[PDB]
């Protein structure tokens, strides 16, 4: 019989009823490596920590493809006013620091 | 002085509070419940039991005919058999051959056992709730008397005056109609005294255990006595009350939620755990001492020695203090992070004292007040070895009681860094727009 | 009895009077009965006066 922290009672035969409660022992360890943190919370909560693990990689995937849609757009505006006219001297800050494509010619 | 608060609806867990009259020393307060009984109002409709069909002596006309009228009896039956020619001891009973008549009437009534075991049918309505409180305050010992759980009525205990507030939940385990058979209570529906299908529950419906009028349909039907034997036979369906005692499920005192043990003599529902009970207590004015006749402590530093998750008092802490004089003053933690086992301490001039506490957090951040002076306590706790205990939890687990310090560092990294990775992206489009705007002129 | 289940024998007939179409009752939750007249009054509830 699965016993949670709320409790459970059982009567066997003509015996009086007996109640038992479940403590929060667990198996893992929360102060450690990220594989040890997830394992401890998976045993304590096997219904919430599998949703927040999928949610946290959903926001990270969304925020990564939002940023690279804005970092690559910015780098595409570094090149279009300089690659059109190759006679213009490209400044040394835009070659490596502000945008990735270096100097030439 | 009057102190109002809200206590939870748990039986064995005491509620601790520190009343603060201005100009006077604080007084410790402890309210504990013993019973919590919900008593619905019931009215009996009918009882039911096993029947017992009696058969009167038939008349045996030797040659003729005897008809019967209609008698005011439950499930009364008449049928006349013609040409029986019965035999008894000492030769044949009748002479007129092949023209005879037997009466053979039958009649259904309550059994002798119906005064002992009978299922009682009720409809319930919302009624009174009452409890039994345990009260101590200051140096006064424990006092107890049963109160009524309505805001309006006060019940004095000792020299105090307690008004237990109304329950915040109108939940009750009883349905609209209940059946009380013997020891246990069943949630059931009735045939409503008019109907009964002869084999399920209402084949004998009597409004009172000593009532005269009786309803019974048992499909009674008489048969022909055979081979010249003086007897009255009948076939009828078996009892529905005898069938119900075999095919009944689990009673309400094994199905009811919140651990409500069901009692019987007022038909209560004892010791449920749902909602919260507000309180209001009139502490006597003679229990408050003046604040100048009490010790005044200062320079408190608290270090938690050992802590754990456990349901019982698994934490130990020590407090180093310095006081002006020697005396007693109560301790109390106003937060919900921990509860305190002790109620008061005996102080001296610059000593130390220890106390026991219970908590559900990994890192407790509670504070406690001793001698109207507060001090904060922090520490770390360990998982307990025991898997299952046989006592309820003293503390109350919150939403953030499980997150450790290392787990919250990964929350802030996964939130702070990825949100700032869009701020770098958002500040990038506002810079090259400024660069291309400056290229326009 | 005015409910759609309990039958009553009136002579040789059998009448089942159905439920009322309205659950309206004139009494309130608390009433006071003095003499032979009823009143729709509230209660001090035994602790207050």
């Amino acid at each position: 019989f699965t016993v949670t922290g709320e409790g459970l009672e059982y009567t066997w035969g003509n015996h009086p009823p007996k109640r038992v409660w479940a403590q929060e022992s667990g198996e893992g360890n929360p102060h450690g490596w990220p594989h040890e943190v997830v394992v401890y919370y998976y045993n304590r909560y096997p219904l919430t920590t599998i949703i927040g693990l999928c949610t946290c990689v959903a926001i990270i995937m969304v925020s990564c493809v939002t940023s690279v849609w804005l970092l690559c757009r910015t780098r595409n505006l570094c090149i279009t006013p300089y690659k059109l006219a190759p006679n213009a001297q490209v400044p040394i800050l835009l070659a490596l620091l502000c945008c990735i494509k270096p100097t030439r010619a | 002085y009057e102190h109002t608060a809200v206590m939870p609806n748990k039986v064995g867990i005491p509620y601790k509070a520190l009343v603060e009259r201005p100009g006077y020393a604080p007084v410790h307060l402890q309210i504990q419940l013993v019973n919590t009984r919900i008593i619905p109002s019931t009215n009996l409709e009918y009882i039911t039991c096993k029947y017992k069909t009696k058969v009167p002596s038939p008349v045996v006309k030797c040659c003729g005919a005897t008809q019967c009228t209609s008698k005011p009896h439950p499930d009364y039956q008449c049928q006349v058999f013609s040409g029986v020619y019965p035999f008894m001891w000492g030769g044949a009973y009748c002479f007129c051959d092949t023209e005879n008549t037997q009466m053979s009437e039958a009649y259904v009534e309550r059994s002798e056992e119906c005064s002992i075991d009978h299922a009682k049918a009720y409809k319930v309505h919302t009624g009174t709730v009452q409890a039994m409180v345990n009260i101590t305050y200051g140096s006064v010992s424990w006092r107890s008397a049963d109160v009524y759980v309505n805001g309006e009525t006060p019940a004095k205990i000792g020299d105090a005056k307690l008004i237990i507030g109304p329950l915040s939940s109108a939940w009750s385990p009883f349905d609209n109609k209940v059946v009380v058979y013997g020891h246990e209570v069943y949630n059931y529906d009735f045939p409503e005294y008019g109907t009964g299908k002869a084999g399920s529950f209402g084949d004998l419906q009597s409004r009172t255990s000593t009532s005269n009028d009786l309803y019974a349909n048992t499909n009674l039907k008489l048969q022909r006595p055979q081979a010249g034997i003086v007897h009255t036979p009948f076939t009828q369906v078996p009892s529905g009350f005898e069938r119900w005692k075999k095919d009944k499920g689990a009673p309400l005192n094994d199905v009811a939620p919140f651990g409500c043990s069901i009692a019987l003599e007022p038909l209560r529902a004892e010791n449920c755990a749902v909602g919260s009970i507000p309180i209001s207590i009139d502490i006597p004015d003679a229990a408050f001492t003046r604040i100048s006749e009490t010790p005044t402590v200062s320079d408190l530093e608290c270090k938690i020695t050992e802590c754990t998750y456990a349901f019982d008092f698994g934490g130990i802490a020590t407090v180093a203090y310095k006081s002006s004089k020697a005396g007693n003053c109560p301790i109390h933690s106003p937060s919900g992070v921990a509860v305190i086992k002790e109620n008061d301490v005996t102080l001296a001039e610059s000593g130390s004292f220890t106390f026991h506490f219970s908590t559900a957090n990994i890192h407790p951040a509670f504070k406690l007040q001793v001698c109207t002076s507060a001090v904060t306590c922090k520490g770390d706790c360990k998982p307990p070895k025991d898997h299952i205990v046989d006592y309820p939890a003293q503390h109350t687990e919150s939403f953030t009681s499980a997150i450790s310090a290392t787990a919250w560092s990964w929350i802030k990294v996964l939130v702070g860094g990825t949100s700032a990775f869009i701020v770098l992206g958002l500040i990038a489009t506002a810079v090259v727009a400024l660069v291309l705007f400056f290229h326009r002129h």
